[PDB]
């Protein structure tokens, strides 16, 4: 059991140690400030930002990264490790191969109708299901990208305390967004989670923080075929502020970690909205604030309504508090359901483990509406 | 349009 921190983090070392270890990396990425923004909201849940210096072709600018957690250090490390993950993802010509030795079938990535299928830039990865090297498009690895094959996105990027930690996290994120994609397609999301039987004290603390703030939380089960918990936490503010209709989605082998991640992400979504620094937050502030509250509740009906309730005790728990064993389990479940490749690319750039994970055939529709496979509809039918 | 969310960037 290499997972030493089980209660909130599911990591090999403490957040305090992570923060100590990444100090050099944080200067290398040109960090300008790291701040807590809890005060913007009424829920008293830790949310951090990190701002870093960026040059977008000509002008100097700022990139922002948000962090979430049950306590202060977790939220701060979350922001820092997102910033490092995202910095590590930028295009690196030293990794580019022009002639692919063993190219993936690019169709399996689920391509938009406008995809330029003439890939000129390839990157080598390791398929850890089949234990072989494989070449994947650069557009599927780096961020940002030229956007030739598809629009660049951050799905399956992760940093961590070691290689396996980053791989596990990025894999869980792929699983998360695939499941979220299926939920977005589904006409109904029938199953509510009652968190009363949580063994983890931090779930109760978080739920109670929302109640006192007059924020109604509903938990929805999005768990897909793999029996890897995916949970949506949806906030409904008694203030009827349309901008406070927010979702957080958590994914983990342990259902209580998934719930913790969903609950803290809700606070993160709310706080980044209220911060209004990001382009999407600013635009949501401008346009969605004019959308009547009752229209939004009506549009997103399926998220709030429910046909049945389960307990956490009803949810699968295949966590073993050991990275290699957890990865083994996931590999088996992916293979079992025809997801026969689990590919990672090493993106370590500033002395911190960072990867891209690619699991061909996993859906990204929730991020990019232009990408949706024929097989998603049957999957939705089966689960929902 | 959408519910508020956080966790990814997508280029336009
Ligand atoms: N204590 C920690 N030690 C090492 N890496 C961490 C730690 N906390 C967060 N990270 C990393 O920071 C980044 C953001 O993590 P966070 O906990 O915010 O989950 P997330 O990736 O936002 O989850 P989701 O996939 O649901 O968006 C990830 O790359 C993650 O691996
Ligand atoms: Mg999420
Ligand atoms: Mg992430």
């Amino acid at each position: 059991m290499d997972i030493k921190y089980k209660l909130a983090s599911y990591r090999i070392c403490s957040p305090e140690e992570t923060f100590e270890k990444i100090q050099e990396a944080l200067k290398k990425i040109e960090t300008v400030e790291i701040k807590n923004i809890q005060h913007l909201d009424k829920v008293n849940i830790p949310v951090y930002y990190l701002k870093r210096r960026v040059v977008v072709d000509g002008k100097e600018g700022i990139a922002i990264h948000y962090g979430k957690g049950a306590n202060d250090i977790q939220a701060k490390v979350s922001a820092c490790m997102e910033a490092i993950e995202r910095f590590s993802a930028s295009y690196d010509k030293n990794k580019v191969k022009e002639k692919p030795d063993n190219p993936i079938n690019v169709e399996d990535l689920i391509l938009p109708q406008y995809a330029d299928k003439n890939v000129k830039e390839w990157v080598e990865g390791i398929d850890i299901i089949n234990n072989e090297t494989i070449d994947v498009p650069a557009d599927a690895v780096f961020y940002p990208t030229s956007g030739k094959l598809f629009r660049g996105n951050t799905n399956g990027l992760a940093s961590g305390n070691n290689l396996d930690e980053a791989i596990l996290h990025a894999t869980l994120e792929i699983i998360e967004r695939d499941a979220w994609s299926l939920a977005d397609l589904a006409r109904k999301i029938p199953t509510k989670i009652n968190p009363e039987d949580a063994k983890n004290p931090l779930i109760h603390e978080l739920i109670e923080k929302y109640e006192k703030a007059g924020v109604k939380i509903i938990l929805k089960d999005l768990t897909s075929e793999f029996e890897i918990p995916v949970v949506a936490a949806i906030s409904d503010d008694l203030s009827k502020n349309p901008l406070m209709l927010c979702v957080g989605v958590g994914c983990h082998l342990h259902p209580e970690i998934a719930i913790l991640r969903a609950l803290t992400e809700v606070a993160q979504s709310r706080a980044s909205q209220l911060h209004g620094f990001r382009r999407d937050a600013k635009l949501r502030e401008e346009f969605t604030s004019k959308i009547p509250y009752e229209r939004l509740k009506r549009i997103h009906r399926k998220w709030f309504e429910f046909e049945g309730e389960i307990n956490i005790a009803d949810m699968p728990n295949n966590a073993r508090y050991d990275l290699k064993k957890d990865l083994k389990f996931i590999k088996d479940k992916l293979s079992e359901f025809g997801f026969d490749k689990l590919i990672y690319v090493d993106l370590n750039k500033v002395g911190v483990d960072a990867v891209r994970v690619i699991i061909p055939k996993m859906e990204v529709y929730t991020i990019d509406r232009d990408r949706l496979s024929r097989r998603a509809f049957e999957r939705v039918k089966k689960l929902y | 349009g959408r519910l508020g969310f956080y966790g990814y960037d997508l280029q336009d």
